[PDB]
């Protein structure tokens, strides 16, 4: 599930 | 514990040598954050370099900085490091590096800032599909206590398929690293005073301050991550007449 800020 | 990006000291380089600048991430789970590095060419804007998941190690570049960068992570020590190879005074910048959350895709900490200065000297110290932001006015002269109103235009919506809008306001105070003010159009990050308050939707958008205070002067950037790759507006320089 990580880290992710976008897309 | 507060959280705290720490980056290694200045730097004197002669051309065409490497760095390999440091950042020790402190007060947070470094492996649930993506670290971003940012570029300050002197008086210039600001530059996303590329990210890091250090999960992962897996990594994405502004194609402008792939082949120059190489980002890399130590999860033991919980530092992640940026090295720029075959240097030239071009390189010369401020480097940042800033972590970047996943429920506002904003970047909530910043370093403090490592200073590169390429030379032979013994001391001291493109377009293609990509979204452009512009922001009006370049300058804003005011007298302490006028209101003030800033826009960021995009080349295209900032709209995203989940409904929301990532376009977010940093402040960069004089001699200080960004900080982030405002995140997905209006929302205030925490400790921002309620003089600040954005608007705007789709490619539109306005940050105000009801009441400008000698501690809200500096440059104000616009942001998106609505789309890959993430792009900053040129600034806008909030100053006293």
């Amino acid at each position: 599930f990580y880290p992710y800020p976008y897309a | 514990m507060e959280i705290q990006l720490q980056q290694s000291g200045p730097e004197l380089v002669k051309p065409g040598a490497s760095v390999k600048i440091s950042c020790k991430a402190s007060g947070y789970s470094f492996t649930d954050y993506i670290m971003l590095w940012v570029k300050q060419s002197h008086g210039k804007s600001l530059e996303w370099i590329g990210n890091i998941n250090p999960y992962y190690g897996s990594t994405s570049y502004n194609l402008k900085f792939k082949g120059k960068a190489t980002l890399t992570v130590d999860k033991s020590s919980s530092t992640a490091y940026m090295q720029l190879n075959s240097l030239t005074s071009e390189d010369s910048a401020v480097y940042y590096c800033a972590r970047k959350n996943y429920y506002g895709s904003s970047l909530d900490y910043w370093g403090q800032g490592t200073t590169l200065t390429v030379s032979s000297a013994k001391t001291t110290g493109g377009g293609g599909s990509d979204v452009v932001m512009t922001q009006t006015p370049f300058s804003l002269p005011v007298s302490l206590g006028d209101q003030a109103s800033i826009s960021c235009r995009s080349s295209q919506s900032l709209v995203h398929s989940n409904g929301n809008t990532y376009l977010h306001w940093y402040l960069q105070k004089p001699g200080q690293s960004p900080k982030l003010l405002i995140y997905k159009v209006s929302n205030r990050f925490s400790g921002v005073p309620d003089r600040f308050s954005g608007s705007g939707s789709g490619t539109d958008f306005t940050l105000k301050i009801s009441r400008v205070e000698a501690e809200d002067l500096g440059v104000y950037f616009c942001s998106q991550s609505t789309h890959v790759p993430y792009t900053f507006g040129g600034g806008t320089k909030l100053e006293i007449k």
